[PDB]
RNA sequence: GUAUGUCUAAAGUUAUGUGCUCUUAUUUACUAACAAAAUCAACAUGCUAUUGAAC
RNA sequence: AGUGAUCUAGAAAG
């Protein structure tokens, strides 16, 4: 049958309601829909180091990876998840988990990459603060560094012109 | 944007690799260039053929000569003089007055010589070889302790497979000439069976 | 890179004469064309440049691929 | 083998045969190659043989070329100091336009990322930008390599080049400041197009006036002649020879200046491994290219006319004539050369020649190239797109004479500087025996008949103009219009290339480029479209083309699932928003009748129909023709004077109250006058060449090319389609009765959104994260899309289709549909 | 989506429901093995458990 | 005796090779420079001739 | 276009030395081979300047 | 004062 099949055969004494019953008790015994960690394909975020055997792994290199979702939750909301590969070269597993308040990830185990609520909710406050809101005399004398400059530049350019006209 | 010294040698190294055709590999070692700037970086500067060699007193006027019959045109001036450009030009005006981890990866990168399907097929060798010989050895073990297991012949991929110990597998047996071969023919089973009892005893 | 390789001797049609056909109907092997044929057997002046004063066997330098190349790169 | 397979595709490619979406890419690939190692062996074959232009050549080009700016008592354009008064507005002219590439983007790779870094530093530190400028300038003679691609137009490829981005400041600084100085200083005569002071519609337009109010010209008692020549100057930019570039340069611009264009333009071309120095032509990817062109345009236009009859059409320096008119008759009929212009390579001129001076003219050429067989008729160039009765017709006499005043013309200019060719040359007689004088000009085909001509002068539609004598302000001749075929065959490549780059798209995209398209078409081409029948075919085909791109993408192509609300329906209510051509009928006549003479619209064809008949507005019927937006212009303008003058006269504001309603009026628009950037655009001298040469810097260059909405104002308006479609489409409450409105429970339309009204899009982070684009626009998904519709795309009177129940649901699917 | 859950779906997990009930047949792989011994009875099952615990060893 | 093949395109094994294998004017421009030269002296001397 | 590979269940031994019950997606949601060439629709109808302690 | 001229249509794999 083709992949965008329609329909699928369900036997003339099926109920789908007891079907679903059935099968949730039978769901708490299945090994594979129980076990801790969701296999995913996924690319490597950014360069990152093995510590093991010290290969570097480039950015955008394609893995077999292991998704755990995690306990803890940013601000209690957001789901946050480890990702965790295996070395290509040593078999070693490298971590890193995602990190959803700077829209970013941070490392965990294996790896080094390459180059709290209630604190949170102040840091936030005070940012957006930063966000709305968004020396004397050394500025001054930096003013009359920036005058002196921008009138020399004429003369220097000048000169340059003529030397120009003498070299010609 | 300066060019440090390691980006030269790194930049010499790679091309002694890739050639000058390849520049986007070559920027992926230059962190902090592209390969345009590569580019530009070799066929200007560290290109081993240019001639940077200070000028002749017949290249200065010939140097002046065509500076007049092709003026401004400095790289045609300097296909002539088949020197590079920036050089023709200033020499037309004086005759008119943590980055250790970069190299690392650079030689980590270059002294690589298998890619990586090689390499995965060289470490599933290895695996493959862990597996053997751990059967090998278990299969001793047990024959230390007395319970005689048989080696367990690879599995068929297909079913016509061919077992190789079985048979001589496409026997293709020297065309009977003129001279006697039976003496000799019945000293050779001598040797292999002799051979095969020794192997069987001193292993 | 060693799945991708060059052609160093041609499969041996001799191999494939080693076997009987099995009996597959090709659409292009049912009868067609039956039967064989046989044989019988003052303004003008005023201007400073005014009068009043092939085939070679290279298809890149070729006449044809000079006007080709002024019709379709512009 | 490799050559001959490029030729047969490309031959495929420009008719429209079958050809593979990578075989087209191919073949672009394979003939940038075969263009760049011709372009190479023609640069070596310069150097090895020598220069095409003779010393003697040289020395009298250079004569002229000092003889026109002497008696013009030329003032050559400076180096400009930092204490020169226009300076930051030239710099924010020119990082503007360098600005407004990226702000129309999203595919910024690290040169178009570094671009913007460098547009940003420049933008706060003006002085610092001038100083680095400026010593640029004066010292660097040496330049990065120019990467080259083609950009592939489906009649033909075309060359972009891409110059390094700190050079591209430095660049589009000096095109700014040398075009505003030129203006200043009056470098170019008026006969020099495009300009500033007219769109190209406009142009024709003024062509057309100009030609009908020269004295005596339609009279033909006496024996007279006029004669169109219409030609280009073939391979004028790439046989550009840099030492004569740059002593004509030096006549006219600071010598710092000129070595500094002069060495911009040798630089090395690349493309993947292909390597070479352009030792030899101008590269016309270069900012300041059109300001090199122009002048070297003005050297052969010097050649052309000569000196005196230059004198005549540019008038005296200190007051000079405007375009097309003299200081007096007498001046205008002293010479055969009446008339003048160059659009870029197109050189355009008029002849009026007495019934001796055409003798002696044909004798002459006859004298040299006798014909005892009248083989002259044959290769003739003549107008393809008119029928045999008003296309010129093919006399002797004329035939003659129109090879003669080609023989003379050509002989003007050396070979080795443009190619002039018969081949490219469209010449137009109106005499005795020729009533209609024709020529094709910025993709208007053009053909002028006389009232004393016209057997019987009829009322017309529009797309005829009927041309004034101003003397009288009486009509005398009528101009009928039509689109160039190649302007046609461009609009198609337009439309291809649309569906080809649109496979697995979202449809509300695909149909923003077909809007975008047909605006760019109807708003430029206006009236001329009304007599284009193979247009009108074109038109009907590409917007079927366009829903078929719909309907694949929803793998059903049958007409009863997509009734034309689904098309056309505004993008707030759910539909694709689609502006129509193509549902009109297509006039029809007889074949033969046709090509021979003007038949008439005697039967009409039907465009696109659908079984929901429903009279779908037009796009022509909202858009003002151009002789009307012309006539309202004139009167517009001059009313402004007259109320301009009392102002003045009593000292006080010539109110917005004073001038309203006629403030979305006019060309320019009236509201130009208001702006608030009216003060720096005042320096933005060389606009509109500069917008028509971007197509050789930049690839996906815009549609709207010949008109700036700074200088020009909104030049069209379509707000009234969008409520015409919903009182066609049978109103709101019959457009949502396709749809699954009611299936939402609520009551009424009014007060429902689409958006969600966040306030995320407003983040200061968001701002940081996406500050290349602005991001107005919002496309429908095409799972909701097709939801919505959900009840027309899945109805029951399906004409096949197999019947099939989704699971544990009573709802029937009538085949297979995507996202459903 | 991959084999496990596809495997995993409520048509393939009724089945083996339906499987198990009408004809005993039951891949004691897919199910997480019982921890504590003595909660099984039958002879039969415990020594198919027994064989998963010999094949896992191996 | 044939050399061996090194490309600049390709490094099928990643040899790292040595670099080195990795790696008159016609006289019309002369005479077209000196007439254009003696062309603009003509212009210099008769635009300064005639300015008295 | 939702990769794919290897493994094992084998056989006992081949002779000698049912409850309750949440649900307005409250899902660890999974796949990327597919496509990317986006600009018509913009933008208001008229431009700004301000305060030092004490002898 | 009205004669007529009427293309389509969907499934798989990639
Ligand atoms: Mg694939
Ligand atoms: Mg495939
Ligand atoms: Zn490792």
């Amino acid at each position: 049958s083709e992949r965008k099949a329609i329909n699928k055969y369900y036997p003339p004494d099926y109920n789908p309601l007891e079907a679903e019953k059935l099968s949730r008790k039978m769901a708490k015994k299945l090994k594979t829909m129980n076990k801790s960690h969701a296999s995913i394909r996924l690319m490597t975020p950014f360069s990152m180091r093995c510590l093991e055997c010290n290969e570097y792994i480039p950015k955008s290199r394609k893995f077999n990876g292991k998704k755990e979702l995690l306990k803890e939750k940013y601000l209690d909301s957001i789901k946050i998840y480890r990702l965790t590969i295996s070395c290509p070269r040593c078999a070693n597993s490298i971590a890193f988990r995602t990190d959803p308040g700077n829209s970013d990830y941070v490392m965990e185990v294996g790896g080094v990459r390459n180059y709290s609520i209630d604190e949170t909710l102040q840091r936030l406050v005070r940012e957006k603060e930063m966000e709305q809101n968004e020396d004397k005399m050394d500025l001054l004398e930096k003013r009359l560094a920036k005058i002196q400059q921008e009138q020399e530049d004429d003369e220097e350019l000048e000169n340059l012109r003529k030397k120009n006209l003498e070299m010609s | 944007g300066v060019w440090t010294n390691v980006e030269d040698q790194i930049l010499k190294a790679a091309v002694q690799k890739y050639g000058t055709h390849q520049w986007s590999k070559v920027a992926s070692l230059l962190q902090k260039k592209t390969a345009r700037q590569s580019e530009l970086r070799w066929n200007e500067y560290l290109n081993p053929k240019l001639n940077f060699t200070e000028f002749s007193k017949e290249e200065d006027a010939q140097l002046l000569d065509l500076a007049r019959e092709l003026p401004n045109q400095w790289r045609t001036i300097a296909d002539m003089m088949a020197r590079p450009a920036q050089v023709c030009v200033e020499r037309y005006n004086r005759l008119l007055e943590e980055e250790k981890e970069m190299l690392a990866e650079a030689r980590a990168r270059l002294l690589n010589t298998q890619g990586k399907k090689a390499t995965r097929k060289i470490r599933e060798r290895m695996l493959e070889e862990s597996k053997r010989i751990a059967e090998l050895q278990k299969r001793r073990e047990l024959k230390q302790a007395g319970i005689n297991v048989a080696i367990k012949k690879p599995k068929k991929k297909y079913g016509t497979d061919i077992d190789y110990n079985e048979d001589i597998v496409y026997e293709q047996a020297p065309m009977p000439g003129i001279y006697d071969t039976s003496t000799e023919d019945r000293q050779i089973k001598k040797k292999f069976e002799q051979f095969e009892r020794k192997v069987n005893r001193k292993g | 890179t060693t799945s991708h390789r060059p052609q160093l001797e041609a499969r041996s049609g001799a191999k494939a004469a080693a076997y009987t056909p099995t009996g597959i109907e090709h659409a292009r092997l049912l009868p067609g064309h039956t039967t064989l044929k046989y044989r019988k057997f003052s303004w003008r002046k005023g201007t400073a440049f005014g009068r009043h004063k092939g085939y070679i066997n290279d298809m890149t330098k070729s006449e044809y691929h000079q006007e080709f190349l002024h019709k379709h790169v512009r | 083998a490799w050559v001959s397979a490029a030729h047969y595709n490309r031959e495929r490619i420009k008719r429209g045969a079958h050809v593979e979406k990578t075989m087209v890419k191919k073949n672009l690939g394979r003939l940038t190659r075969l263009w760049i190692k011709n372009e190479q062996e023609r640069q070596r074959q310069i150097q090895k043989n020598g220069p095409e232009i003779t010393p003697e050549e040289a020395t009298t080009i250079f004569s002229v070329m000092v003889e026109w700016l002497e008696s013009r008592s030329f003032s050559p354009i400076p180096f400009p100091p930092l204490t020169y008064k226009n300076d930051t507005k030239i710099l924010v002219l020119a990082l503007e336009d360098l600005k407004d590439v990226y702000a129309s983007k999203v595919r910024l790779n690290a040169s178009e990322r570094e671009e913007l870094a460098l547009i940003e530093e420049a933008y706060d530190n003006p002085h610092d930008t001038l100083n680095r400028i400026k010593k640029y300038l004066l010292t660097q003679r040496v330049f990065k390599p120019v990467d080259i691609t083609m950009m592939e137009n489906y009649q033909n490829i075309s060359p972009v080049y891409s110059v390094d981005p700190l050079e591209k400041i430095t660049d589009a600084y000096l095109d700014q400041y040398l075009w505003y100085e030129a203006d200043q200083r009056k470098l170019f005569p008026n006969w020099i197009k495009p300009s500033d002071s007219e769109i190209p519609p406009l142009l024709v337009y003024k062509w057309t006036q100009g030609i009908n109010n020269l004295s005596e010209i339609w009279d033909v008692s006496r024996g007279q002649s006029a004669v169109l020549l219409e030609t280009t100057l073939g391979e004028m930019a790439e046989k550009i020879d840099f030492t004569l570039l740059n002593r004509l340069l030096r006549l006219i611009v600071d010598p710092n200046i000129a070595d500094y264009i002069t060495a911009k333009n040798n630089v090395v071309i690349n493309f993947k491994d292909m390597s070479h120095v352009n030792k030899y032509g101008l590269i016309r990817g270069l900012k300041f290219a059109s300001f090199i062109f122009q002048y070297y345009g003005l050297v052969i236009d010097l050649l052309l006319l000569g000196q005196e009859r230059a004198t005549d059409l540019a008038g005296p320096a200190n007051n000079p004539n405007e375009f097309m008119q003299f200081k007096s008759k007498e001046v205008e009929k002293a010479h055969p050369i009446r008339l003048y212009t160059r659009y870029l390579d197109r050189i355009y001129m008029l002849f009026h020649f007495e019934e001796d001076e055409g003798e002696e003219l044909t004798d002459e050429y006859l004298a040299e190239n006798p014909d005892p067989n009248f083989e002259n008729s044959i290769g003739y160039n003549n107008r393809k797109c008119w029928p045999k009765d008003s296309r010129m017709r093919l006399i002797r006499q004329d035939v003659n004479l129109g090879r003669a005043v080609f023989w003379e013309i050509q002989s003007r200019v050396p070979t080795s500087l443009t190619s002039i060719k018969w081949e490219n040359a469209f010449v137009s007689v109106y005499s005795k025996n020729n009533p209609n004088l024709l020529f094709s000009m910025c993709g208007f085909e053009v053909r002028i008949l006389p009232r004393q001509r016209m057997e019987e002068v009829v009322s017309n539609d529009e797309g005829v103009w009927d041309l004034v004598d101003e003397r009288t302000k009486q009509r005398t001749a009528k101009a009928y219009l039509k689109v160039s075929e190649e302007e046609i065959k461009k609009f198609d490549s337009r439309i291809r290339g649309i569906l080809m780059a649109s496979g697995s798209t979202t449809f509300t995209k695909v149909a923003a480029k077909w809007n975008t398209s047909l605006i760019s078409l109807f708003t430029y081409f206006r009236e001329a479209i009304v007599a284009t029948e193979p247009l009108l075919d074109i038109l009907v085909k590409g917007e079927t083309r366009i829903q078929n791109r719909v309907k694949l993408g929803l793998n059903s192509k049958m007409p009863t699932r997509f009734p034309p609300a689904v098309f056309y329906t505004p993008k707030e209510l759910g539909g694709l928003g689609m502006i129509s051509a193509s549902h009109i009928l297509i006039p029809a006549s007889d074949l033969s009748w046709s090509k021979q003479t003007d038949t008439g619209i005697t039967h009409f064809r039907a465009g696109m129909t659908h079984e929901d008949e429903k009279l779908i507005p037009t796009i022509f019927r909202y858009i003002t023709t151009w002789e009307n937006e012309f006539l309202d212009s004139q009167r517009v303008w001059a009313e402004y004077a007259t109320k301009r003058q009392e102002a003045i006269q009593q000292n006080r504001r010539l109110a917005f109250e004073e001038l309203e309603g006629s403030w979305d009026r006019g060309i320019p628009r009236i509201s130009t006058l208001f702006q608030r950037d009216r003060h720096t655009l005042a320096y933005d001298r060389g606009h509109r060449i500069r917008r028509e040469f971007k197509q050789y810097s930049l690839e996906r260059n815009s549609p709207f090319w010949w008109t700036n909405s700074h200088h020009d104002g909104k030049l069209w308006n379509l707000n009234a389609y969008r409520t015409d479609v919903i009182q066609a489409l049978g109103g709101i409450e019959t457009i949502l009765e396709h749809t699954l409105f009611k299936g939402t429970g609520f009551n009424s339309w009014e007060g429902l959104f689409w958006e969600k009204a966040s306030g995320f899009e407003d983040s200061m982070q968001f701002k940081k994260l996406t500050h290349a684009q602005r991001t107005g626009l919002s496309q429908i998904p095409n799972r909701r899309f097709t939801l919505w519709w959900s009840p027309t795309i899945n109805r029951a009177n399906v004409y096949v289709g197999f019947l099939v129940q989704l699971d544990l649901t009573g709802i029937f699917l009538h085949g297979k549909i995507p996202t459903l | 989506s991959r084999n496990v859950d596809k495997a995993n779906s409520v048509l393939v997990r009724f089945q083996e429901q339906q499987a198990e009930s009408a004809g005993g047949y039951k891949d004691y792989s897919r199910y997480q093995r019982p921890r504590n011994v003595s909660k099984v009875k039958s002879i039969k099952e415990a020594n198919e458990w027994k064989r998963q615990v010999s094949k896992e060893i191996k | 005796k044939i050399p061996a093949a090194v490309s600049n395109w390709k490094n099928p094994n990643g040899y790292t090779v040595a670099l080195e294998r990795r790696v008159t004017i016609n006289d019309g421009f002369m005479k077209l420079s000196e007439a254009l030269e003696n062309a603009d002296k003509k212009a210099r001397q008769e635009i300064r001739s005639k300015m008295e």
